């Protein structure tokens, strides 16, 4: 096994994260969501930045999805404030601000993410399956 | 906006008052009207609630400005900012940004630069 | 309210100015309710669940 | 002349409508006054404000925009049928007949895997 | 709060009185160690029963790890030489068949004195043990206030 | 015939759609819909769900798959989850990452967990589930539950004395011992003796801090009956009984 | 089976004129007619039944009997749906329809029976409010308006009482005294 850094994770292929009991898993999902929104990592980064309607988060419990949506919304607002102020009180947010060279475009992307957080693609397992069945109903053959 | 050739056509149009018969410009600063609109065609609205909530209003005022023989008269009663709801309506109507982000340390340390809210104000 | 698209409609793929959408309609209804309030505005929501006292988050507009 | 009156609240627009009515009066006594509304409740509120302003709110029609558009279609263009041939249920009953005729076509090959597998005319409807 | 309902929560002081209680699975429904697919054995073969009991013991160890890692300040455990077998004194106890005794007795069958020495072996500043004393003095004090 | 659907029926219909030949193109439509996936709680994964996630995001470029989970928390085997699906997923993928720091508990509890579960090798008895010693938080290094005298340790294994005991007698004796410890903590908390201390900050132990972790409903009722005898009210958060049966 | 009798009954109703000069319904063009006119009448004073019924009985001759109705003080709006308003030779007229008529089968629906039906069903207040609404509408719409010059009367049509040989049976023409309308407008205004 290897240690996991939230700002050095390669977002290519399949990765298996083993979050132990009591660890900040809900914080790590929000950090990876901000990494996917801003497109950070350098060589281990995503090829292109994605929007809120292209990031898929799958969690079984519905209250867990609501809590994760609220926490990701709060992380988006806090990173937008820290990017507009160029300072923060958190070390992971400090490294996130140090990784980016531009400040205005990232703040505009975080503002668009805060405005499009209502249309976030954070559903459950059965909810995502029902949405994929109702979306492409011709290839699946459903009512 | 659509084109810079459409921006001058919009700048030539003005709104005269219905009762007072005085013409008023469409923008706050006509010289900086090109700096407000981006190259893609989207205006950076200072009010964040109007920018995030009124996209249907954006499309409707765009299609109303797209009309040729339209006659636009403005009758706007100004709201005196005394309450919190009146402060919000004045910030929406006057098209200004009162959300203090605190870009520097002087804006972040001092806190009396915002608007005072009375504790007996039960508006919102 | 977020309304799921039909999946094979051409208006959802290419949006125009005069296109009906439930999300933008509700976000403009909230703005019209904020503007239409003259004296007092009373916004109430479910912040805590009655079953297990779990924290419930409000809307993005609020 | 098309006139659009920008205002913040609806009371100023109601006062402007009152000024337009008191300024220019209708020549015909039985001519209706078309006031387009968003719903029935806004029409009732406009009737309440016109009764509170004028003292009488009578012979004022409040049509919906599609109803007013169809009324202008009837009044301006003659020899128009009262019900359209392109109704929603009418187009559904026509497409129930036209879609099995077009299953042999090459462009409908996405639907041939959707319809010809098992159908008691439920997926077709 | 049950163990499945305590996943993802947080509690300062946690008491686990029946963490040594275990149950033996009788039905033969297991998973293959090579193909990783569910195999249901309708016949009462002892190999499928043992391979299902191994998965049951792994599930009990996962339940023990879930229940232990929810305390913040203090957790208390109830350990006892529980014998699932109907024999009263056969010279051996079934704590090695449980999830708690598999970490204490290191997966080895022992006795009550062996279990006590295995408990007293791993004694640190954080891990301590005491005997279970049955006794009551007074229920509680209300300490009411004026209204 | 009725045109109805169920919760597992959505998984079954999606697996039957992706099992076909044209539905693979539908998976490409999913690759046109979301070219990324972050899947939380991967221990509670049905084999149909992992077959779907392998049908969509196995080895296609530009799309990322992030399976965030924990094999030590798979306790929903009665519901339909399976740890062997997680072991197959661990055998299929190549990279593995783990979190080092623990931010919830005191370092004494973290050291007790790392001491109890690392006695032997592969304490979870499966070869594909390894255990590693986690690290405690630096900001929560001063968490102490103090009694009237010395500092109380993290884990206190109350050993019931005797050679061999049954089930019901052991349950009754440990419930009485737990109720005695709860009433002692509540009696010492209201006088300023038992406290929770973070550095120099102190907090008295109320009734909402102590929680009993049981596994069944009968032993939960036993704990509630043994706790209501000592004038201590208790609630059952896991009570799923209907109000119409009372 | 009712249809060939229904069409000849409809043509017999339409052939019978209902006016003091003998004006039929076929002489009304599409611009002259106004069918189902809805009005909202405002009132700011508390509508007292005792102060209103005496003012009604002062001028209405049909209020000789008919003990007064009881209703609470209504401040706000009054809704109304007039059946037909039509103009003819420079004079406006109101027309309403009543069609229940369960208790009559012979030719006994004379003016006395129709007046007894008006007193029993209390249709005097409805036609008085209709005259007030039409007077206010013609005062607001038409400048330099006179109530005696423009208004002509109110016609009630009983559908089951119209006979081919009896032109008076079925129709009921009543005109106000032109003094109750101004006092009712002053009461409803404030």
């Amino acid at each position: 096994a290897e240690t996991l850094d939230p700002l050095r994770l390669p977002l290519q292929g399949e990765r298996l994260i083993e979050a132990s009991a009591g660890t900040g898993k809900t914080f790590t999902i929000a950090a990876l969501y901000l990494r996917l929104l801003l497109g950070l990592g350098g060589s281990a980064a995503f090829p292109r930045p994605l929007t809120v309607e292209e990031l898929l988060v799958v969690t079984f419990t519905e209250a867990a999805t609501a809590e994760l949506r609220g926490r990701i919304r709060s992380n988006i607002h806090e990173l937008r404030i820290a990017c507009l102020r160029e300072t923060t009180d958190n070390p992971l947010y400090e490294r996130l601000l140090e990784e980016i060279d531009d400040k205005a475009q990232a703040a505009q992307w975080l503002l668009l993410a805060e405005r499009q957080m209502d249309e976030a693609a954070v559903f459950t397992i059965h909810g995502f399956c029902q949405r994929m069945l109702n979306l492409n109903a011709f290839e699946s053959g459903m009512l | 906006i659509k084109d810079p050739a459409y921006l001058a056509k919009l700048l030539t149009r003005q709104r005269r008052h219905s009762f007072e018969d005085r013409e008023l410009p469409l923008f706050r600063d006509s010289e900086n009207a090109g700096q407000l609109f981006n190259s893609d065609g989207e205006q950076d609205v200072g009010n964040p609630l109007l920018a995030s909530w009124g996209k249907l209003g954006r499309d409707y005022i765009y299609l109303l400005s797209d009309l040729e023989s339209s006659q636009e008269l403005d009758a706007f009663v100004d709201v005196t900012p005394d309450n919190l709801l009146h402060n919000i309506q004045s910030d929406i109507l006057e098209l200004e940004n009162r959300a203090v982000a605190g870009v520097n340390i002087e804006e972040f340390s001092r806190s009396d630069n915002k608007r005072p809210l009375d504790p007996l104000d039960s508006s919102i | 309210r977020q309304l799921a698209p039909l999946g094979f409609d051409l208006m959802s793929q290419k949006p125009k100015r005069g296109d009906r959408s439930r999300r933008d309609d509700d976000r403009y209804l909230f703005l019209e309710a904020l503007i239409s309030a003259q004296q007092k505005l009373y916004i109430s929501y479910i912040g805590r669940s009655i079953q297990d006292n779990s924290e419930r988050f409000p809307s993005v507009l609020v | 002349m098309l006139r659009v009156y920008h205002s913040n609240r609806l009371d100023v627009l109601e006062a402007l409508m009152e000024f337009i009515v008191e300024r220019e009066r209708l020549d015909d006594p039985f001519e209706p006054e078309m006031i387009l509304v968003q719903s029935t409740g806004m029409a009732q509120w406009l009737q309440m404000t016109l009764s509170q302003k004028f003292g009488i709110a009578a012979n004022i029609d409040f049509p919906l925009p599609a109803s007013f558009i169809w009324d202008m279609f009837v009044r301006v263009l003659p020899e128009i049928p009262k019900e359209s041939a392109f109704n929603k249920q009418s187009m559904s009953w026509k497409l129930m007949t036209l879609l099995p005729q077009l299953l042999e076509r090459e462009d409908f090959t996405l639907l041939r895997h959707y319809l010809t597998d098992d159908s008691d005319k439920r997926k077709l409807f | 709060v049950t163990i499945h309902k305590s996943k993802g929560l947080e509690y300062p002081l946690v008491w686990l009185p029946f963490i040594t209680n275990f149950r033996v699975q009788e039905q033969a429904f297991y998973h293959d160690r090579h193909s990783f697919e569910a195999v249901l054995d309708l016949n009462a073969a002892p190999e499928s029963v043992d391979l299902a009991e191994a998965e049951r013991l792994a599930e009990d160890l996962r339940l023990l790890y879930v229940a232990l890692t929810r305390s913040v300040w203090h957790c208390s455990l109830g350990v006892a030489p529980l014998v699932r077998r109907r024999g009263d004194k056969k010279g051996d106890t079934d704590v090695h068949q449980s999830a708690l005794g598999r970490l204490l007795q290191k997966g080895e069958p022992q006795d009550a004195a062996g279990l006590r020495t295995c408990i007293e072996a791993l004694c640190d500043d954080d891990i301590a043990w005491q005997t279970a004393q049955t006794g009551d003095n007074q229920p509680w004090q209300v300490n009411d206030v004026s209204t | 015939r009725r045109g109805e659907l169920g919760f597992d029926d959505m998984l079954s219909r999606l697996d039957s759609a992706l099992r076909s030949e044209s539905g693979e193109v539908l998976a490409a439509a999913i690759r046109t819909r979301f070219p990324v996936a972050m899947i939380d709680e991967f221990q509670d994964t049905d084999p149909q769900q992992y077959r779907i996630f392998r049908r969509i995001w196995h080895h296609q470029p530009e799309t990322a798959l992030l399976l965030i989970g924990d094999p030590k928390q798979a306790i929903y085997a009665f519901r339909g989850a399976d740890i062997f699906t997680y072991m197959k997923a661990r055998s299929e993928v190549h990279a593995h990452y783990t979190l080092d720091t623990n931010w919830r508990s005191a370092p004494g509890m973290v050291n007790s967990v790392n001491k109890l579960f690392s006695q032997t090798d592969d304490a979870f008895m499966f070869r594909e589930i390894p255990f590693i010693p986690v690290k405690s938080a630096g900001k929560n290094q001063a968490l102490r539950f103090v009694f009237k005298g010395e500092t109380q340790p993290a884990m206190k294994m109350w050993l019931m004395e005797g050679e061999s005991c049954g089930v019901g007698d052991y349950q009754s004796t440990m419930a009485q011992v737990c109720a005695a410890q709860i009433r002692d903590w509540l009696q010492a908390g209201q006088r300023g003796e038992a406290l929770l201390m973070n550095g120099d900050d102190a907090r008295p132990v109320r009734a909402s801090d102590i929680s009993v972790l049981v596994r069944s409903r009968q032993e939960a009722a036993q704990v509630r009956d043994a706790l209501t005898l000592l004038e201590i009210p208790s609630v059952y958060l896991s009570n799923r009984d209907s109000v119409f049966e009372t | 089976q009712w249809e060939p009798v229904l069409t000849e009954w409809i043509t017999a109703v339409l052939q019978a004129p209902l006016n003091e000069t003998g004006v039929s319904l076929s002489q009304l063009s599409a611009r002259n007619k106004q069918v189902e006119m809805e009005f909202y009448l405002p009132i700011s004073e508390p509508l007292i039944a005792s102060q209103l019924d005496t003012l009604i009985r002062q001028f209405d001759p049909l209020s000789a009997g008919c003990p007064p109705l009881e209703f609470m003080q209504v401040r706000g709006m009054l809704k109304g749906f007039i059946d037909l308003v039509f103009r003819h030779e420079g004079r406006y007229y109101l027309l309403a329809y009543k069609s229940n008529w369960l208790g009559e089968d012979s030719s006994a629906y004379t003016q006395q029976a129709m007046a007894a039906a008006m007193q029993a069903h209390r249709y005097d207040l409805q036609y008085q409010l209709y005259t007030l609404a039409l007077h206010r509408y013609l005062r607001h719409r038409i400048a330099d308006y006179d109530y005696e010059h423009h208004f002509g009367g109110v016609i009630y049509l009983f559908l089951r009482g119209v006979d081919k040989e009896h032109p008076q049976q079925g129709i009921y023409t009543t005109r106000p005294n032109a003094g109750l309308i101004a006092l009712m407008d002053e009461m409803f205004a404030g």
